[PDB]
């Protein structure tokens, strides 16, 4: 499909905003497993440290995937801009 | 009140500040002199380019006359007023409309008697006025047929409402055709004044004022006028407009009247209007009670640049440079002419 | 006039209803069942210390806001010919916000003195918190009614002032002292209001 | 009783901001737009 | 009992609807035809 | 040395400034608002750094400041393509034009983002986190407070004798995630907004000596900048001084009836000197109140009447209409007198639009992409994608565009009407020397 | 001892009295700056002698404070709803009879310039006119102040 | 042995009585100023004359403030309630009687000021008709006199 | 046993029978010199014949006069409420009636005085037209007075 | 412990920042492509330019989403009406202010756009008064966002 | 224990929600389908793209109708009211704001459609205004839903 | 409602069928229609009525 | 347990339905039968 090369080009730079920022959410995480703590959190929140670490894994699996996504659809938009 | 002075310039804020602009530009005395001390058309040209005037006789015909200085100031207006009358919204375009419909009374003046003579519309609309327009068929293509044009008159023409003095047609051949146009124009004027009367504001005491002299202004001209002619006396009355300081007590003087005096005698009753007769010396060189009732009208017309907040700003726009435009036209025919002595006819606007 | 219309009918009737009612509990010697006391004691001084300091902050700009257009208007058409204008004329709205900005100054002071009261049974309760309450209320009305008008007259005097400029330039320096009467009035209003919660304690 | 504390502080402020929409409809339905256009 | 809230409730209520058909018929009344095309003429 | 309009040929000059691909589009907004006096004080060297700055503090945003950049930096890589080429897109050639002033516009808004540690809302971690000791803070009788916390916040107390220290850099990374992060650090905010106006205006007003000197009018300093900066220094350079203090005389020992800065300020200019009931910042500060006060009032008969009035005396003596005069200098006393306190609640945007703008991005974030969060996976993971991509188009949309272009004009706002009005006075003509510009035709 | 609300009024007095009076003026030197403007274009030798009115609005705004302040420092908790009501009054009283003063100060003005603008010689009878419109704020004024003390 | 807020009534009174008669004063003067003006431009010479229909204005402002006066010297704390309604009847009585004769005052002096230019045999039928305004504002004077004491 | 507030009602009928016929008559006087001005600048002779009107819009304030001066004087405290709803019933029947009169006064008074400019033979009939308007106003006396006495 | 109907007055508030809001923008909006309809015709090239009203106008709606959001996300049942009355404040405080706001917005962009394509040097006029308009809806905003710590 | 007649403002919110937005999109309509009727007679071509001002004022009737079945969805006999009060908000804040989008499609779809016919290059630009009005629906949408479920 | 249909149409209508004698059949037909709606009311009105 | 006048409300809905409904249908059907009685003195073919 060519989708016009405009809308291509745009597809790219979301694409390429979503790996590098979903990848950087992962690692800062995973790093400090930190500030912004919004790992989706239970209410029922007991006095595990684990269930910290535990969660924040989970947002970096979760945030790769998303990043994956990224990669396949920038793929895509990457072959629309140049072929047009 | 505090009707005013509040939602005008909501809608109407552009256009009070346009017009006035445009009134900045009019010609002064000092400009008005400069244009006297020329005697050459062309030089008149150059003069006049120091103003808001001029560019206007470019590629034109190398020889300069009046009918071209005259056909090109009457466009200019038309175009500045469009443009204002275009850009404006129901609550002031209505009284636009007004300002036009005294010209589309002359012009469908001149769609019949033609009609009546045999003439065709495409003949005729070449030297309508402009703002009349017309843009509506129907009074177009009429088949020089009164009754067609008599009939999509009343439809599809604005004007159709004054129309109701004159109907049936009967009354288009019977009449004489100035009674027809001076009875439109008093029901366009008695129409109008009413129109400012409900806008019962700053407007209203801004704009009535000079309605209510034109209504004397034409009592008075049209009693003198009518002397020399065949015209009954309750005829005449008929013609007289109730939008003025004669309808109480006065016009009845003046339908009576047989003489020059008699009308004076009626003036002296108003000190407004005692002056002009007494400065209308009407001597073998010197002013006429026309002229003296254009300087008042503009006195007037110069006055309603002291309300921020009306629409008799553009009202008094559009007639103050109609005089403009025949002071400018009067001094290129004197140059025209040669006649020098009579080049301080025109009147001063301020 | 269909609104006006529809205006003055809920005006006439809402007035009228409320002298039947009032000469009514008078004619049939109701016990002062209309309490005025009542009403002013169970209305939470919380809703008019927050009323006043929300009227205090929106009429003032509602009042620049008004005079705002007023002149820009104005100046927007006359521009075209005298383009000059743009120059000097915008200190009219200079004084529009201006008239925003002392109300907003006071809207925010004021504020800074709602606390909680932790109050129940006005019974004896919040004797000084009822005057802190009328007070604040009404001097966010002062202030914020003041600005309004003063706004409005701001508009009306710059709007002459753009377009006695357009067509002589010498006229505009004079002009100004009106305007500077129109902030002053504000500015009356600000001391009013200064003064009503100048000894005030809330909670 | 006709009116309680809660009823009536209610009406108190439902009737203010019932003045601003008012006011604001006004010069909502007050709006207009063009007869016509100036030129091509 | 609780009077002060069917009270409030019917009065506001029935104020309001009464007044969206009041507003609705002086809408309807007052439709303005055109008075134009044929209105001119039987005028 | 300040740089000045070249000479040009005992009529009126036009305004001739040397520009270049860079400083052009500077100028252009200098002149956007009008062509200075001959041999004025050129604002626009100072606009440069001065105008980017402004913005910077309007749109604090470290996440954002790069993207800004970044699309710069698009149009500056295609510069050599845009030039040799047609743009008949004026809003793209306009954005172009002032490709280089976006640029450094996103530069110093990395800066100002830095140090509020806010990049999309994200705190910037540099392990200098040490404002508490959270170990400490269950030692001092908060035994399992985790089980009441689930239905409580319980803020942090100050001076515990376990907690303090500041961070190393910008505000500490805690406050990204508080409750009452809207007191804290907006009240740090509304200080700064204060502080830098201030100086803004008062550099503004220096300015005016140097142009003074130029056109050799020692009255215009004599009655003029000197009672007017004493006016200005005495009241709002004594608050500044005062803020300040606060911040370094006080601590949490006194943070019950702290005394307040808004309320000293009012009482202060009223000369209200209450003997008991309110905690003074310093021993004597009433006496140095009204000591301000009155010297504020005193210089303003010369800035108010005596220049006409010396003109009169020179005039006469030499030998001027001394009615106009008057009004002429008292309607510029109200200006500058009344526009200084108008002019410090304009600065108050930066406060305002640093606000408006974390609110954006914080809520931005919280209602858009936190809600994209799950702990289930595949679910999670998909759903940050959609809601990312949305996410990034609201950024962009509501505020690399739409609120980066409202900081642009408020900032340009303030240039315009605060600063220049200070020194940058008059008109010029425009400079349009004979040139070779039709080269395409 | 001394009942709840009853401040109340004497706030509303307080309020009342500046923003009626604000209101006065506000018409009148609206209206005045209008005509003064439209004036100064046609002739501009005027427009000292048209300044009066503007100066005469604002003299309803200074009645109007010397009253709310007035009230305002005289405001406490403790009032004993007697003083209360007397600022009420009072403040009425000066500010809507403010008004009343304003609006006459506004239609005498404008119509006076517009006037003098034709015939300078209207001037004196035109400020003798506003005169009566600074005694009108002034009686509210008196009773206002003879209120507040009672 | 007095109900509470009986002095409510009383204040209202002496407010009510000077707002209407400056409300009044302030129509008629507003008219007025605008027909001098308009007239004055024409005939300057009836300057000096033409000034009468303000002053007859002005008489129903003192017409108020004599009332409101009268009615303020007698509030009190310990008031009758009968008294207080017999003073809010005085100021009601004579305010909005002196507003009715201000409209007049207005009307006429703003026509008969114009139609004297046009026709000085006018000038005593317009003071004989505004001798008729001034009875109307009397007799409100009169009845809030006697409501006052009684 | 007197019911409080008693009083109110009696004194707003006093009040009352004197502003509504003040507003009529003002309403007819402000119509009357109106005409009368107009109509004095083609027959100035009739000028003083035509204050009739002006007159007679008096004579409509006296009615009003009359019963607000009788209510006054027999106002009391100790009032039986009966005699209270009387004075009411009394000031308002006369005050309103009054004022409907002054409309009539007024609008025959201009019409009459400026068609007689034209028809001197009108004014017998503008007097006559204008002497049922004067019984209307009587009329309305007439109930009061019964009222007052009931 | 909790009054009810604490919680009535705080949802008011939010539903209110965004109604007035968008009011205020849609009358600014509707307003502008009014004028850039008319305008646009004769100069094309300007349609791009004419939108910034609307986008400014776009701006004050996210002022009062700001507000009507930080509003509903600081709703409980349990809510102490002290923080209900702020939280109304808030809500009416940006909400008439956006909506004065979105009314400059519009009037002055028709006008600018029609001025700006008759005389290009406004585009910049015409930009900053709208700006001072879209700085006086922030006070509204900023107002709105203090009362909720307060 | 929950109070009783609970239901009432959340049912007033469904029906609310529905009516305004339907009013909205209404107006809208009828504004955007005359323009098109007097545009298209003369540009038939440009029929099947005037439409879209009514399109996009039936997706702020879909706003309207997502949020009163999501509310009408979300009501029970035993509401705790907070609740209900929600309900309410939510549905004013999506109706009143789909209404003042609702005038901005109308007055923009007029004046956009007849402006393209005069001009094809303005039919963009109607569509990026109508563009911004869209969004200041969705804004009250968006709130809407979040207090609906908060 | 009904009634300002009847009458809005019926003046329309008759004025427009003297012009265009083929209205007159469309004229009842959209006559019908308003009749159709007063009847609404009377069906429901005896539905309610009776329950 | 039921609210008297509780009855109240569900009647004045089912008016309601009708009321504003015809209303509605009321104007659309004269607002559309005056255009075309227009439209079939110009052409009755469309009628």
């Amino acid at each position: 499909l060519c989708c016009g090369p405009k809308l291509a080009a745009c597809g790219i730079v979301l694409s390429a905003w979503g790996v590098i920022m979903l990848i950087m959410l992962g690692i800062f995480f995973n790093v400090h497993s930190l500030i912004e703590d919004v790992p989706f959190t239970e209410k029922d929140f007991e006095n595990g440290p684990q269930n910290i670490y535990n969660l924040y894994e989970q947002v970096s699996y979760n945030c790769f995937i998303a990043a994956g996504l990224y990669l396949l659809l920038g793929g895509f938009s990457f072959c629309q801009v140049r072929l047009n | 009140s505090f009707f005013p002075e509040l939602y005008f310039n909501v809608d109407n804020g552009y256009l009070e500040g346009l017009v006035r602009g445009l009134k900045a530009g009019v010609l002064s005395q000092a400009d008005y002199l400069n244009l006297v001390q020329c005697e050459t058309l062309e030089d008149l040209k150059l003069h006049l380019q120091s103003t808001d005037y001029g560019n206007f006789l470019a590629n034109e015909a190398s020889p300069l006359t009046v009918s071209v200085i005259d056909d090109k100031l009457k466009e200019k207006m038309v175009v500045e007023f469009r443009h204002m009358r275009n850009h404006a919204y129901e609550p002031l375009a209505s009284f636009l409309d007004f300002i036009t419909y005294s010209y589309m009374i002359d012009n469908v003046i001149l769609l019949i008697t033609g009609t009546l003579h045999q003439r065709s519309i495409a003949e005729l609309v070449p030297k309508c006025h402009p703002l009349g327009s017309f843009e509506q068929m129907e009074a177009v293509n009429i088949a020089q047929t009164p009754a067609e044009l008599y009939n999509a008159i009343l439809v599809d023409t604005p004007l159709a409402a004054f129309f109701q003095d004159c109907i049936s047609e009967q009354d288009l051949d019977e009449m004489n055709i100035e009674i027809i146009r001076n009875t439109l124009y008093k029901a366009y004027l008695e129409s109008f004044y009413k129109f400012c009367t409900l806008l019962g504001g700053t407007t209203a005491d801004a704009m009535c004022p000079i309605l209510e002299f034109e209504a004397d202004r034409r009592a008075f001209i049209i009693t003198i006028n009518s002397f020399g002619t065949e015209l009954s006396k309750e005829d005449r009355a008929k013609l007289f407009p109730h939008c003025g300081r004669l309808y109480p007590e006065g016009l009845a003087q003046l339908a009576r009247a047989d003489d020059y005096e008699q009308v004076k005698n009626v003036a002296d009753y108003y000190p407004e209007y005692k002056l002009l007769f007494e400065g209308a010396g009407s001597n073998p060189g010197d002013k006429t009670l026309e002229d003296r009732f254009f300087e008042h009208e503009v006195k007037l017309n110069k006055l309603a640049f002291l309300n921020q907040f009306h629409f008799g700003v553009f009202y008094a726009f559009v007639k103050l440079k109609e005089q403009e435009c025949r002071n400018i036209v009067w001094i290129a025919e004197c140059i025209a002419q040669r006649h020098r002595a009579k080049i301080d006819n025109y009147i001063p606007i301020f | 006039t269909g609104l006006e219309l529809l205006y003055l009918g809920i005006f006439v009737a809402f007035w009228a209803c409320m002298i039947v009612v009032g000469i009514c509990y008078t004619i049939f010697d109701l016990g002062f069942r209309f309490d005025v006391a009542w009403f002013l004691t169970e209305t939470s001084p919380f809703m008019w210390s927050n009323l006043g300091i929300g009227l205090a902050i929106s009429l003032s700009v509602v009042g620049a806001a008004w005079g705002i257009y007023i002149t820009g208007s104005s100046i927007i058409g006359g521009g075209v010919k005298a383009p000059r204008i743009k120059t000097k004329n915008l200190v009219s709205i200079i004084f529009c916000e201006a008239v925003a900005i002392y109300g907003i100054i006071m809207a925010i002071v004021i504020s800074n003195m709602a606390e909680p009261f932790s109050a129940t049974d006005p019974k004896a309760i919040g004797h000084r918190n009822y005057h802190a309450g009328y007070s604040m209320f009404g001097a966010g009305l002062t202030v914020g009614l003041s600005n309004l008008f003063c706004g409005v007259c701001v508009g009306i005097v710059g709007s002459g002032a753009a377009l006695a400029d357009a067509q002589n330039p010498s006229l505009f320096v004079k002009i100004l002292i009106v305007e500077i009467f129109g902030s002053a009035i504000g500015l009356f209003g600000v001391i009013v209001a200064i003064l009503q919660t100048s000894r005030v304690k809330m909670g | 009783g006709f009116f309680s504390p809660g009823i009536w502080m209610g009406l108190l402020t439902t009737l203010f901001m019932l003045f601003i929409f008012t006011y604001g409809l006004h010069m909502i339905l007050s709006l207009k737009t063009m007869d016509r256009f100036d030129d091509r | 009992l609780e009077y002060s809230v069917v009270f409030n409730l019917v009065l506001w209520i029935m104020t309001g609807l009464a007044l969206a058909v009041i507003i609705t018929s002086y809408n309807i009344w007052n439709m303005d035809p055109g008075y134009d095309s044929i209105i001119y003429r039987m005028t | 040395e300040l740089f000045r309009s070249e000479e040009m040929t005992n009529q009126t000059p036009p305004t001739y400034n040397k520009t270049n691909k860079f400083t052009h589009g500077f100028q252009n907004i200098v002149d956007a608002y009008g062509i200075g006096t001959y041999r004025e004080i050129n604002p626009a060297p100072y606009t440069v750094i001065t105008f980017p700055f402004l913005f910077a503090v309007m749109f604090g945003d470290f996440g954002h400041g790069i993207l800004m950049t970044l699309f710069a930096v698009w149009m500056v890589l295609r510069e050599s393509r845009i030039l040799s080429q047609k743009n008949e897109n004026e809003m793209f050639s306009m954005v172009f034009s002032g490709r280089y002033i976006i640029l450094l516009m996103g530069l110093f808004s990395i800066y100002t983002g830095l140090i509020y540690n806010d990049c999309f809302s994200k705190s910037l971690n540099i392990f200098g986190s040490s404002w508490s000791v959270r170990p400490m803070f269950t030692i001092g009788n908060w035994t399992e407070e985790t089980l009441l916390g689930s239905s409580v916040l319980q803020l942090n107390p100050a001076i515990p004798g376990v907690f303090g220290g500041p961070y190393p850099f910008g505000i500490d990374p805690i406050w990204n995630i508080a409750t009452n992060k809207l007191t804290f650090l907006n009240s740090f905010k509304m200080k700064m907004s204060v502080i830098l106006g201030i100086i803004h205006m008062l550099f503004g007003v220096s300015l005016s000596l140097f142009n003074h000197i130029y056109f050799k009018k020692p009255l215009n300093i004599y009655f003029g900048f000197i009672p007017e900066i004493i006016f200005m220094s005495s009241l709002f350079g004594y608050l500044v001084i005062l803020i300040f203090y606060k911040w370094t005389a006080y601590d949490a020992h006194s943070s019950r009836n702290a005394p307040s800065l808004l309320i000293h300020f009012i009482n202060m200019f009223l000369f209200s000197y209450p003997e008991s009931g309110n905690a003074m910042l310093y021993s004597g500060q009433k006496g140095i109140q009204c000591f301000l006060i009155v010297v504020a009032m005193l210089c303003v008969p010369w800035m108010l009447l005596f220049k006409p009035l010396i003109l009169r005396h020179q005039y006469l003596r030499k030998k001027f209409d001394f009615g106009d005069t008057m009004v002429h200098q008292a309607i510029h006393t109200i200006e500058y007198c009344l526009g200084c306190i108008s002019n410090t609640a304009s600065y108050l945007r930066l406060w305002a639009l640093s606000l408006a703008h974390a609110q954006l991005s914080e809520v931005l974030w919280t209602m858009v992409i936190h809600i994209g969060l799950h702990v289930r996976s595949l679910a999670g993971g998909l759903g940050l994608f959609f809601i990312f991509a949305a996410f990034a188009t609201l950024t962009v949309a509501i505020l690399l565009i739409m609120e980066g272009l409202s900081a642009f004009l408020h900032a340009l706002r303030l240039h315009w009407v605060e600063f220049q009005n200070k020194f940058y006075t008059g008109t010029g003509f425009k400079f349009l020397p004979f040139s070779f510009e039709h080269i395409r035709e | 001892n001394n009942p709840e609300y009853s401040s109340f009024f004497g706030v509303m007095g307080a309020s009342s009295a500046m923003v009626f009076s604000a209101m006065g003026a506000a018409y009148g030197t609206a209206k005045s700056g209008t005509g003064i403007a439209a004036m100064s274009v046609m002739r501009p030798e005027l427009i000292m002698k048209s300044i009066i009115p503007v100066v005469m609005a604002g003299i309803i705004a200074i009645y109007g404070l010397v009253v709310a302040v007035l009230i305002a420092n005289s405001l406490t908790d403790g009032i004993t709803l007697y003083r209360s009501f007397l600022q009420l009054g009072a403040g009425l009283s000066v500010g809507l009879s403010g008004l009343a003063a304003g609006f006459a100060i506004g239609i005498v003005g404008d119509a006076g310039v517009r006037g003098t603008a034709q015939q300078p010689r209207l001037f004196v009878g035109m400020i003798l006119i506003l005169i009566f419109a600074e005694v009108l704020g002034l009686y509210g004024l008196i009773v206002a102040l003879i209120l507040s003390t009672k």
